[PDB]
């Protein structure tokens, strides 16, 4: 999250308190199809990877 | 001397006169805006980082380097041999008589070498520099100079380097250990500085003396 | 000596002048972006 | 004037999260810490003493 | 001596200049990938 | 100037999780720690003393 | 320069789980710890003293 914020233009000081609740770290997996052309779309699977309770209404960045 | 005219460090006029604003145009409005110099798009939530030529940026000089080395070696050797026939029996007098076989010898050797070296330096302060070029990958070349004159002489603190924008903190400041081609300089003039150069004769001897 | 002219470690000019931005194109927009690298 | 020069080869997967690497993880490390001025000149041996240190019998 | 020119341990230039990236191809994409080794 | 040189043969299954091996697990270990300059020259024996150390009777 | 040389014969069922054997389980153990340089030369006896140590009457 700090990497993303820094990339966007906001530098959070280091060694500071930060406890979020609406964010989860996920692994995304997909299947590259045959003869795939750039611009097309595929379906992805999103899976939690640490101590999260649910991904009910989330959005993948 | 103190009567020889010298120019001050801060030259020119040290005051400015306010200029009267323009006469308001007689539309139906009370709000009158003097000609506003339009500056470009400015983000709202992003930190104030320098982005173009001429922007300022604070450097926090904190340098602390310290290196050292040493070594040694040694060696030693002793030896001491002896032999003495005090009372020789008669039947042996033809071989060990008249002290013809007594012997005594000694020997020694020693060596000790050693050496070492070290170096160190520190630096602490704060200095605001200015961007003078934007590189092809977003890095900023920065240069800066601060001149002080406390009652007798003049000290100069100059700085130059290259900064990566993603290292600038939220308060528009970078520690000097994150600058790539750091050139720092802290010099002075006046007789206080002249009292710290070696005399030409001593400087010559320091280089050409045999020892 | 201290009177012999030597060059400083940081050479060249130690200041820069800001350059005026481009004149905004007269589309219907307030957002004007100078040529972005 | 003091000069600190460095040269080496770095493996990207060793760089920390703050864009920093300890110098013990660099392969062909060349480090140099030298100086000039009369402070540095006061630490070279005299040519006669340097000659004796090499050619003296003991 | 201290005036005899010697070469430093770290030789050559101790700085590098960033090179401008390639011009993006005008497909319908924002993602442009420079030639990846 | 000090030089630390190393050469050897490593078995991959001995490399730790942090890409590191203790030097006691290298087979043909050649380690070298030498230097130059007058600090190193002040630690060689004089040629006369070196000659005596070998050819003296005692 | 110091040299540590080793030679021997090992029975595989004595190798531990970490690929290590204590040297007391090797059959024809030949161990050698020698050196060279003047530090080693300062530990040989002089030829005259060596001669006397063998041929002196007492």
């Amino acid at each position: 999250l700090n990497n993303m914020l820094s990339q966007l233009g906001i530098t959070v000081p280091t060694g500071t308190n930060m406890q979020l609740k609406n964010v989860a770290a996920v692994m995304v997996t997909a299947s590259y199809p045959p003869f795939a052309r750039q611009g097309q779309t595929i379906d992805v699977v999103v899976s939690s990877m640490g101590n999260a309770k649910s991904l009910r209404g989330g959005t993948l960045l | 001397c103190a009567w020889i005219p010298a120019k001050p460090l801060v030259q020119g006029a040290t005051t400015a006169q306010p200029i009267p604003g323009p006469v308001p145009v007689a539309n139906g409005s009370i709000f009158q805006s003097a000609q506003p110099i339009n500056y470009g798009y400015q983000p709202l939530f992003e930190d104030r980082r320098p982005r173009n030529i001429g922007d300022t940026l604070t450097i926090v000089l904190q340098e602390n380097v310290s290196a050292s080395k040493s070594s040694s070696a040694n060696a030693s050797r002793d030896g001491k041999t002896s032999f003495g026939f005090d009372t020789v029996p008669r039947y042996l007098q033809g071989l060990f008589g008249n002290s013809r076989a007594d012997m005594e010898a000694s020997g020694g050797n020693s060596f000790n070498g050693k050496g070492g070296a070290n170096a160190s330096n520190t630096f602490s302060g704060t200095l605001t520099v200015t961007v003078d070029q934007v590189l092809a990958n977003g890095n900023l070349h920065v240069v800066g100079e601060k001149q002080i004159a406390i009652n007798q002489g003049t000290e100069f603190i100059r700085f130059s380097g290259v900064v990566n924008p993603r290292t600038i903190s939220g308060s528009n400041s970078v520690p000097s250990t994150q600058v790539a081609d750091a050139r720092i300089e802290y010099v002075g003039n006046g007789y206080i500085n002249e009292a710290q150069n070696m005399g030409w004769l001593q400087r010559f001897f320091l280089n050409l003396s045999p020892m």
